[PDB]
RNA sequence: CAGUAACGGCGAGUGAACAGGGAAGAGCCCAGCGCCGAAUCCCCGCCCCGCGGCGGGGCGCGGGAAAUGUGGCGUACGGAAG
RNA sequence: GGCGCGCCGGGCCCGGGUCUUCCCGGAGUCGGGUUGCUUGGGAAUGCAGCCCAAAGCGGGUGGUAAACUCCAUCUAAGGCU
RNA sequence: UAGUCUGGCACGGUGAAGAGACAUGAGAGGUGUAGAAUAAGUGGGAGGCCCGGGCCGCCGGUGAAAUACCACUACUCUGAUC
């Protein structure tokens, strides 16, 4: 089928070399596990009975609301959202609002950043002073790749590739007149 | 009849980065059309009323038995007698000399007729029609009709173009050099169906700026 | 908030994006059975509106219902009546195909309660509706004090007595000058009142 | 003269000093705010136009305006909607012409 | 609870007064009662009622000032009183009320016999009716012909 | 109201509603928009009271649901923050 | 069975008036064309099939089809009682 | 009136060979007496240009606008297409 560029743009996915560098940076700014939360509440009583860190903003609603607000430094999107209407627009939003964005393979991989099964979108709202440089060299090679090719992406129809034996019948007919 | 309307009656503004001028100029408007028949009974005329200081430039004149010999020889009234204008119409076909030395007249008060024989009427089919407003408010009473309503002539280009402003009259006062002009472009608008295509609000020195 | 985007994106149905999506989904839906289960809503945003939460005990069934009108099931197309009732072909069913999809979802899943239904695509011979059903005996629903209205026996088989939204649309009730034939409870209550002779004991 | 308040004519009915308030918050529904204007203009850019909008648009590039109304009307339904639809489509087309030169 | 004063609609009836459904929020507002406290101290509340007139309003504001003066209020814990409550004198003299609270009766003004003015006798009330009828009928095209003129 | 306005080979026939007086009287909640570290929910295993409507408490790096959005605030009578 | 003083267990630690500053909404649904039934509802009261299908200073209603124009009145397509 | 025959709309797509388009970037393009000159022209214009002089001019000379002096839209061939 003749697939439209808004849907098809999710098949231009981030490269293996960059995606490894990206998940190495993303792995330091995890949300806390549900069991990690309680040992933080163990560390309450030493002033009470006797300043919050950067994480990945998870979910689509709570990444969409901080793309429109100019509060996302890089937005990571999964390529394989089951109904695609959930995520179709975030390319357009991030480009228009001037947010650098990349598309990764595996919502299961991006959901293993958080401590759930799947997570469609994952944003970098802030990072720490010593990990500024890694985010800086990511946004360089990602913003040149996606956000600046956007007039190119918007006019690019995917699909429309016939079966290999229908192609091989055409090629036989083509060399039959030569 | 009406093809266009305005609500964002703005966007003249980006002017100083265009115009870096010193000397004598006068900014003019280019405003292109479509669908006019130059062969038919289809007319397009009028004189569109800007009382906010636009500048035509011409061979001057000023008429009238006023207090003219006191007031109107500040910019020099060269008052030739209305009986010494009999030459202008009788030296037309037997003589071959352009006997004007004139391109702009008056319409005076204190006299309530101009000259009701064939010398005042006489200006009906020469162009440069004596029309102007100086009468008995006496605000400027001379330069009102240079600072006047802006004139156009419909010809074999089926286009409208007309002066807007002077190298003077700042950009908050030259936004007001179309304000009582584009409303008369929908008022006295005849059966010249779907006319306007380009509204280029022009600062002469710079870029073609468009306001559609 | 993404749900505002998905709402408006689902309104542009004759776009490039949606005219593709609706076509490949209407393909997919033909290649399953007429009455089967979905593991999540096709349209998460639309179910949000019509009263779905994403907790345990909320079920989504996907029912296909055959398009077209209703022909009078009389043998050899011959009604034994006066020429008024010679109608066979061009008759129409007084309930909608959305309400028919609700009552098949409900009848099959007898132990669940039909909340609402929404259109997820149509065909030439089929319409597809995703119906929200709730398990009334699940403690997630049973211990939540704002969704334990459905755990009373009055809301048994709402789809069949016509209390659902697509059901209600068939009865022709509402306030004002247009709904004067269902004053009181319903169409029958109005008929009963206006035809009941009130013989007072004194007269 | 004296003029009695009468029950028939132009200024009829019982004269009363009427207090004028703010309308209720129900009356302001269906008013375009900046945040929801944003969303419609984004999903215009994502999607595009319907095959009847494009057909009525390429009628208005050729300037068959009456036939553009008649087409939008027979597609959408009634006059007032087709009037508002053409007034919007022509403004989209005039913004394209603002992008044509620059 | 107490029902407000309301005019019957439709010219046949608008010379009468009923009991309304409930007190408008802009009558509670200018009377100084909260819309969620009003219902708990026995005042009917309608959120649908508009106020076109200021006399329809002002009658119903003076209705609530009389009601809030008449009202005896018991302590929420009967042994320890609060500020907005009544005195133990009134609490022991407090009684069940029979019938509709501060009932709505329909009183008309008293016009003393006056001497008829020389103009008052002169006024042509029938001709005024007839020429008010024609001014209402023909006005529309009188404006049209005057526009075309 | 009223066998009325209206329907009807305008034939036979059919046929409501508003206003008015009472009987009764009672009001509300989501989604959405947004902020609160999912602050939310279900279930197993051990202990104690103690429940012929299976509920409260302690305990667990026990298991799951859930960012494809649970709970709190909040809904057209306006709402929220300072 | 029902209720009140109070002993006693648990939780909840919560108000209003005025300005400044943000925000505001249910779509193959309204709507239109046609067809069948229905209605007291008559150039079509309600319901349904099929085709076309929106808007946001919008939309609905204003018992005669339609255009232009003021005015009134509600906030549909989610839910409980 | 069932059925059958026939037309329209919907599911319903993709591609090459063969016209008018217009979105759209161009290049050719014009002959009234009459003037020394194939006037596509308006709001301009005594002036602006390139090595201080020139430059095209001015006047009249044809006519209700006239040749140098920012830029535009149009009409008749031509002409590339995401």
């Amino acid at each position: 089928l003749k697939v439209p560029p808004a849907i098809n743009q999710f098949t231009q996915v981030l490269d293996r070399q960059t995606a490894t560098q990206l998940l190495k940076l993303a792995h330091k700014y995890r949300p806390e596990t549900k069991q990690e939360k309680k040992q933080r509440l163990l560390a309450r009583a030493e002033k009470k009975a006797a300043k919050r860190p950067p994480v990945l903003r998870a979910g689509v609603n709570t990444v969409t609301t901080l793309v429109e607000n100019k509060k996302a430094q890089l937005v990571v999107i999964a390529h394989d959202v089951d109904p695609i209407e959930l995520v179709v627009f975030l390319p357009a939003l991030c480009r228009k609002m001037g947010v650098p964005y990349c598309i990764l393979k595996g919502k299961a991989r991006l959901c293993r950043l958080v401590h759930r099964k799947t997570c469609t979108t994952v944003a970098f709202t802030q990072v720490n002073s010593e990990d500024k440089g890694a985010l800086a060299k990511l946004v360089e090679a990602i913003r040149t790749n996606y956000n600046d090719r956007y007039d190119e992406i918007r006019r690019h129809w995917g699909g429309n590739v016939l079966g290999p034996k229908s192609v091989a019948r055409i090629a036989k007919l083509e060399k039959a007149k030569a | 009849s009406r093809d266009t309307l305005y609500e964002a009656v703005r966007e003249v503004l980006h002017g100083n980065q265009r115009k870096r001028r010193k000397f004598l100029e006068t900014v003019e408007l280019q405003i292109s059309l479509k669908n006019y028949d130059p062969q038919k009974d289809k007319r397009f005329s009028g004189t569109v009323r800007l009382k906010s200081t636009p500048r035509p430039k011409f061979s001057v004149c000023v008429l009238g038995d006023q207090q003219h010999c006191d007031e109107a020889k500040a910019v020099d009234i060269p008052h030739m007698d209305i009986e010494a204008l009999k030459k202008l119409n009788k030296n037309k076909k037997l003589v071959k000399k352009l006997a004007k030395k004139y391109d702009a007249f008056l319409a005076s008060e204190s006299l309530i007729k101009q000259i009701p024989r064939i010398l005042g009427p006489g200006l009906n089919k020469a162009g440069k029609f004596p029309s102007l407003l100086t009468h008995n408010e006496n605000m400027v009473a001379k330069v009102d009709e240079v600072k006047s309503t802006i004139k156009f002539q419909m010809k074999k280009v089926l286009c409208l173009a007309v002066a807007v402003g002077h190298v003077k009259m700042t950009d908050d006062e030259l936004v007001y050099n179309i304000h009582l002009a584009v409303n008369f472009l929908v008022s006295l608008l005849k059966k010249n169906w779907q006319n306007v295509r380009a509204l280029y609000i022009k600062s002469t020195m710079g870029k073609p700026q468009r306001l559609y | 908030g993404a749900y505002k985007y998905i709402q408006e994106l689902w309104r542009k149905k004759q776009s490039d994006v949606m005219r593709f999506l609706l076509r490949v989904r209407c393909w997919q839906y033909r290649q399953l059975s007429a009455l089967h289960r979905a593991p999540r809503p096709t349209r998460p945003d639309k179910a949000r509106r019509l009263g779905y939460k994403a907790k345990q005990g909320y079920v989504i069934y996907r029912i296909r219902v055959r398009r077209g009108g209703r022909k009078r099931p009389v043998p050899k197309g011959a009604t034994y009546g006066k020429p008024v009732h010679h109608g066979v072909n061009q008759l129409k069913f007084a309930r909608s195909l959305q309400s028919v999809a609700e009552e098949r979802a409900g009848r099959h899943c007898g132990a669940l309660r039909v909340l609402n239904s929404y259109w997820v695509g149509e065909d030439s011979t089929y319409k597809f509706f995703e119906v929200i059903l709730i398990d009334p005996f699940h403690k997630a629903i049973r211990r939540n004090p704002d969704t334990q209205w459905i755990t009373k026996p009055v809301h048994k088989h709402r789809e069949m007595r016509g209390l659902t939204s697509a059901g209600r649309k068939s009865r022709g009730l509402g306030k004002g000058h247009k709904f004067h034939h269902t004053i009181g409870g319903s169409r029958r209550a109005a008929w009963r009142r206006r035809n009941t002779l009130q013989l007072h004991r004194y007269r | 003269a004296l003029r009695y308040p009468m029950a028939v004519g132009l200024n009829k009915g019982h004269k009363v000093t009427k207090n004028v308030s703010k309308p209720r918050h129900s009356r302001r529904r269906g008013r375009l705010t900046k945040h929801t204007k944003f969303v419609r203009d984004m999903i215009r850019e994502v999607c595009g136009f319907a095959p009847y909008e494009r057909r009525a648009m390429e009628l208005l590039k050729v300037s068959k305006d009456k036939r553009a109304l008649k087409f939008i009307k027979k597609r959408v339904g009634t006059h007032i909607r087709a009037k508002r639809k053409r007034e919007e489509l022509s403004s989209v087309l005039a913004a394209m012409r603002k992008a044509a030169a620059k | 609870p107490i029902r407000p004063i309301v005019r019957c609609p439709t010219v046949r009836y608008h010379t009468k007064v009923r009991a309304g459904r409930g007190f408008s929020l802009e009558e509670l507002r200018v009377a100084g009662i909260h819309k969620k406290v009003a219902r708990t101290i026995g005042i009917s509340v309608d959120p649908r009622r508009r106020n076109k007139s200021t006399e329809s309003l002002q009658a119903n504001v003076q209705r609530l000032k009389e009601y809030r003066s008449k009202l005896v209020l018991f302590p929420r814990k009967p042994s320890a009183p609060k500020k907005g409550d009544s005195s133990a004198e009134e609490l022991k003299l407090a009684t069940q009320l029979t019938g509709p609270v501060m009932p709505i009766r329909n009183v008309f003004k008293k016009e003393k016999a006056r001497v008829i003015t020389e103009e008052e006798k002169n006024f042509k009330a029938f001709a005024s009716l007839r020429m008010a009828r024609a001014n209402a009928r023909l006005f529309g095209i009188r404006a049209k012909r005057a526009k075309e003129a």
